[PDB]
């Protein structure tokens, strides 16, 4: 029955982020002295279920300016890998035990900037041409800032793999080693996913009611994503060998609090006005990301601290 | 003759400007920092270091058995 394993973590992680947009505008709602969906509910708890039926009822129509191959063909990819990137992922027991997957989901993720090279180019003009093209410029730039100090932190826990991963923060909470590391983590992650602050994020626009839902549901997907890899990396919970519920309840709880920070993050702060959003990166981020990787290298070896494997 | 203008009972308000609620400042800041991140380094050393003490206990098995 190794299927039903499979169709009950697709699933039950679909009504994960659509019943989030209701999240994410009450959370919004309770700052600016407003209440949540209010007519529907009663809860609220009633919105999403109708909004998803509206988004197939409407016609999708389609550019007669484009080709046909190439424009439903980003929204295969778009749930195909932002999808797949789920699978080598303990909570405590992963799908697929990988001997490396720390550079899995790294080779997962350099694809995402692969599918809004698709959207923009093969549409339309200027908008859809021009301004599409900046924001895999952008995210071009966000993975050398991610992949180096993601490096530093494997010299110390020990090897590649993730179930070895637990069991070296059992004690730790290892953002006390590295609230360095934890800005420059978060910041860099925020930053790829296309949201608030760092955004300039025509790819969207040509998309009608059909496909729109999709680069909406996928988008989404990431977001929770960065979040429960966050999670396992540096706020490492317990685990208890003859109690297994026990990990998953303070495991999913820990990354729903840091699901909130974006949705939080996103009520405080300006744009960043595109010439200075890669000009904060290498003449301000790289060169800070070099001299604490030069860091975590002289330290393990001056305490003869090397970590086993 | 039942007009406005109230005899008394006044303020202002203030056009003042001001709320420095600092915040220790001034090399108290960096010293939570590097005490703290040493701490984390003094963490280390008796875990890794009990960890290669298992893992050779590790490896002792494998090399016991197998002739
Ligand atoms: C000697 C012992 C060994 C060494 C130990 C030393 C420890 C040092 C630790 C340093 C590591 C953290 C610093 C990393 C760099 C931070 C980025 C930065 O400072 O850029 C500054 C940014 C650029 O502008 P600026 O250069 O300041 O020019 C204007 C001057 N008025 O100007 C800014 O200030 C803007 C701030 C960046 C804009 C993004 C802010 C968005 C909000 C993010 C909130 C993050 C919340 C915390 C992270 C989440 C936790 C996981």
């Amino acid at each position: 029955m190794f299927m039903i394993n499979i169709l009950m973590l697709i699933i039950p992680i679909l009504l994960a982020v659509a019943f989030l947009t209701l999240v994410e505008r009450k959370v919004l709602g309770y700052m600016q002295l407003r209440k949540g969906p209010n007519v529907v509910g009663p809860y609220g708890l009633l919105q999403p279920i109708a909004d998803a039926i509206k988004l197939f009822i409407k016609e999708p129509l389609r550019p007669a300016t484009s080709s046909a191959s190439m424009f439903i063909l980003a929204p295969i990819m778009a749930l195909g890998l932002a999808l797949t990137m789920w699978i080598p992922l303990p909570m405590p027991y992963p799908l697929i035990n990988m001997n490396l997957g720390v550079l899995f989901m790294l080779a997962m993720s350099s694809l995402a900037v692969y599918s809004i090279l698709w959207s923009g180019w093969a549409s339309n003009s200027k908008y859809a041409l021009i301004g599409a093209l900046r924001a895999v410029a952008q995210t071009i730039s966000y993975e050398v800032t991610l992949a180096i100090i993601l490096l530093s932190v494997l010299l110390m826990s020990g090897s590649f793999t993730l179930s070895t991963l637990i069991t070296t923060q059992e004690q730790m909470w290892l953002i006390l080693p590295a609230w360095p590391l934890a800005m420059m983590w978060f910041i860099s992650t925020l930053a790829e996913t296309n949201r608030a602050p760092f955004d300039l994020t025509g790819f969207n626009v040509e998309y009608a009611a059909g496909p729109f839902a999709l680069f909406f549901m996928a988008e989404y997907a990431n977001i929770i994503m960065m979040n429960i890899f966050t999670a396992i990396l540096f706020l490492g919970t317990s685990h208890n060998p003859h109690m297994p519920e026990l990990y998953t309840i303070n495991f999913t709880i820990k990354s729903l609090l840091l699901t909130m920070s974006f949705l939080w993050i996103r009520a405080s702060y300006p744009r960043f006005r595109y010439d200075q959003l890669m000009h904060l990166l290498w003449k301000n981020f790289l060169p800070l990301t070099l001299a604490l990787c030069m860091w975590h290298v002289s330290l393990p070896i001056l305490t003869s601290g090397i970590p086993p494997q | 003759k039942q007009d406005m203008p109230p005899v008394g009972g006044y303020g202002p308000i203030d056009y003042k400007r001001n709320l420095p609620r600092r915040g220790l400042s001034g090399y108290s800041m960096f010293a939570v920092g590097i005490g703290a991140l040493l701490f984390g380094y003094w963490s280390m050393m008796k875990w890794n270091r009990e960890r290669r003490r298992l893992q050779i206990e590790d490896f002792e098995a494998r090399i016991a058995l197998m002739p």
